[PDB]
């Protein structure tokens, strides 16, 4: 039978004011006999008819995938308010409700430090940028680097980690050219989370 | 295309709308632009031993634990409905085809067993393999040799033998052609003395 | 029904001659009903009989049973596989399980301790952080040390994909800062099946 | 032994043990060496008009425990019987009367309509019972192993664990054994 999943917004789109976040929800496994999916959106108990359901998607003979995307509101969202997506089917005995809210406690303000490469490192072709965020909670947050005011893209950035106070901790971790470091461009780590300042800080990083 | 004798296309399973041949005679509206229905072919799939859902079609009738013989039976089948089932346009198609015809009979697993996987497998009396009869092959081979609508153009239709002959060449051999036919029909030469018959050409 | 997790062995019990590495294999929410849970452990498909199982533990009316093969450190890291087979009277079906190391060319670690932010040092405990990074397969073990003794107040990250087909990740030791300007030297430990006897420490003090 | 359909053995009353089923499961331990399971059925019986000592036998029920038991080996019972069916439903005479010989009395002992509410119940019992389940591809999945097997152990599950005999699998169609654990007395 119909399974549903419901998976919330990126964590950037719900505390950027230039995106649009969205709740998605998921039904696989529809059946060509009984192809219908009807979908019911719920905020706080509140249906909503903004809804956005795309065209089914045969993931293998005669089986089916079908995504409904409702818009959210960045206030709607940041204040927890619950997310139901409702799924109805012919082949279902009754209808699936899905519920998502956000993680729920107390906020707490990341610190956000850079930190060059190690001396040892200096002998490849290629160095190691980082960026140490630490002391945030909840575990949402997005990291971003850039430099000239162009985006950097060639990194990556671990998972969350618990650490023993209770609050969260990762590093976001920029390679670039040994080059573009020694001749003394900045580096900038943009971090994105909802305890900050208009959800945002920006630390730099240079050769001193 | 122009080089094809037959095309041969496999509708197994449900192609939509209320009587389930939907994307049938919407492809059959694309396919006659490149072929004649004369080489147009579609096909169902008897019941595979232990198939899993994604290869499970429902073109032959399910199990019955009072009738073994049901499997053998083409009443209310897809099969029997790909028989009948001719274009609107064209002309009458070539015929049906059938996959693995080695397991002609065999009923259907049931309805109840249509989400079975590889690992999750609910095996069942019909996963069984058996000798064929090919009784249902030979019932749908001969519902479609005594349709009536592959009966050949007679005097009956055309008089004028002619233009019978000519007609004959450029549309098809069967009755049920002159309804379908939907191109362009050349009359040519001094052996035609009248032209009756031409009014079956309704679509022409 | 009853579900079966299987887990490898901790790396550093791979990698370390001191240690001895185990297979644990876990069956949780067995029925009260229907107890008996066999198990069979097969090493490359072959039968082993020197698995040890332990005794239920309720976690109502629902029981837990594990058991736990040791496993020889060559067979581990020569990638062979480990299956575990799990019996019961209310499965359709056993259950079957299997781990092994991830195979591919194996890839030296590079260890690099970072000292604390200038930003960080305004703070009454400060991070130490060791980046290591370009090592395959993903099984790892990070430990800090100071003067021969063990440092514990410290987190490390998974591994992490990295764009090359490596894995990196990130230790972060906590420390009173007065410990850090004092000139202490840490120890970053970093064990690996690609590094020589398994093993590299890299030194960090203030500088 | 071997021309009978079926033993009926007659276990009226108590028959020993905590249980009062010693006497059956003793007997059984040889009834079973010249006849299938399949084929015993054990009795109780109504209590008959004025009875004396000598024919006074008596949920928590004889009838309903005949029904329940079932062999430890060999498998399933056939079921079971009754004595007097015209007597369906008529209550026994107290235990107080447990030695009126022929030289009393009791409302029981009056003759009465039945509706065989008792017997109607104890085969409702016994045909809503699990162990009679047939053998299906959940127990022996290859279908020539699950043929062979129900030949001659029986055709439903609760036989499996109790067939204790011989079982011989032949020819070129079993392609896998799995089930087979399941005769754990074979
Ligand atoms: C999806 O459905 C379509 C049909 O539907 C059509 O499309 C859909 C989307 C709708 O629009 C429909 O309306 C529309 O009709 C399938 O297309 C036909 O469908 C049938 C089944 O429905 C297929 O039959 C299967 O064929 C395989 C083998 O298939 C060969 O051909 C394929 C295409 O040409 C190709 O994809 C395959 O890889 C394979 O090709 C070959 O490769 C080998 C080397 O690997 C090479 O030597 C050959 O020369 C080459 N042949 C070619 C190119 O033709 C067959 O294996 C299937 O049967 C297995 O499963 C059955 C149960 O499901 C079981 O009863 C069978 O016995 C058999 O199973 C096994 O038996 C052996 C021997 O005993 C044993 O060793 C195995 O362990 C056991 N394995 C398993 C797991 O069961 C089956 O007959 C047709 O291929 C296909 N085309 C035509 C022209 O009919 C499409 O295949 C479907 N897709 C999937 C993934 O199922
Ligand atoms: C002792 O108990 C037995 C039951 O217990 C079993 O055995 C003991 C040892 C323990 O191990 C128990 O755990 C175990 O359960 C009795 O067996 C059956 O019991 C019932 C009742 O308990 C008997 O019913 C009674 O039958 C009387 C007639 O008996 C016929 O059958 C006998 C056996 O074949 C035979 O010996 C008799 O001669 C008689 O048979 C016929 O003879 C005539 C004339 O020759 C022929 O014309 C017929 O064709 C013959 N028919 C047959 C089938 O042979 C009834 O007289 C008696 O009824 C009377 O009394 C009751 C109250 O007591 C009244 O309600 C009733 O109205 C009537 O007046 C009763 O129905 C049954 O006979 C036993 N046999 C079977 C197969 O069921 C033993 O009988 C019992 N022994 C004694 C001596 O009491």
């Amino acid at each position: 039978g119909p399974s549903v999943f419901l998976f919330p917004p990126k964590p950037k789109d719900t505390l950027m004011i230039s995106r649009t976040p969205e709740v998605t929800c998921v039904v696989v496994d529809v059946s060509h006999e009984d192809p219908e999916v009807k979908f019911n959106w719920y905020v706080d108990g509140v249906e909503v008819h903004n809804a956005k359901t795309k065209p089914r998607e045969e993931q293998y003979n005669s089986t089916y995938r079908v995504v409904s995307v409702l818009t959210v509101l960045h206030q709607d969202w940041l204040n927890g308010k619950e997310y139901k997506c409702k799924v109805s089917n012919k082949a279902l005995p009754a209808p699936i409700e899905k519920t998502i809210s956000k993680a729920k406690g107390q906020p707490r303000e990341p610190q956000v430090y850079t930190l060059p490469p190690s001396r040892e490192e200096m002998t490849k072709n290629q160095v190691s940028l980082t960026c140490l965020v630490k002391g945030f909670y909840p575990s949402d947050i997005a990291v971003e680097w850039a430099s000239n005011g162009q985006p950097e893209n060639n990194y990556k950035t671990t998972p969350p980690v618990l650490d023993s106070d209770g609050s969260f901790f990762l590093y976001s971790k920029l390679t670039v050219d040994k080059s573009r470091w020694q001749q003394g461009n900045v580096f900038s780590c943009s971090v994105m989370h909802e305890a900050l300042h208009n959800h945002y800080t920006q630390k730099s990083l240079s050769l001193s | 295309a122009e080089d094809l004798d037959y095309l041969l296309r496999q509708y197994y399973g449900s192609q939509g709308g209320e009587a389930e041949v939907d994307t049938i005679n919407s492809d059959w509206n694309q396919y006659q632009n490149y072929i004649d229905a004369s080489q147009f072919m579609i096909g169902f799939s008897f019941f595979e031993e232990s198939a899993s859902k994604g290869n499970l079609w429902f073109d032959v009738n399910e199990y019955d634990p009072n009738n073994p013989e049901k499997g053998k039976d083409i009443e209310g089948t897809r099969a029997k409905k790909y028989a009948e089932w001719q274009p609107s346009t064209g002309g009458l198609k070539a015929g049906i085809f059938s996959y693995a015809i080695d397991r002609d009979g065999v009923a259907h697993v049931p309805s109840t067993y249509k989400n079975r996987t590889s690992t999750n497998l609910q095996r069942h009396e019909v996963d069984n393999i058996s000798h064929t009869d090919y009784t249902v092959s030979r019932k749908l081979k001969t519902l479609m040799t005594e349709d009536k609508r592959y009966d050949v153009i007679d005097q009956k239709d055309i008089p004028d033998p002619a233009l019978r002959e000519q007609i004959i060449q450029q549309v098809g051999q069967y009755k049920g052609d002159l309804e379908r036919y939907n191109k362009t029909l050349v009359l040519t030469g001094d052996k035609i003395q009248n032209l009756k018959g031409l009014e079956k050409l309704s679509k022409l």
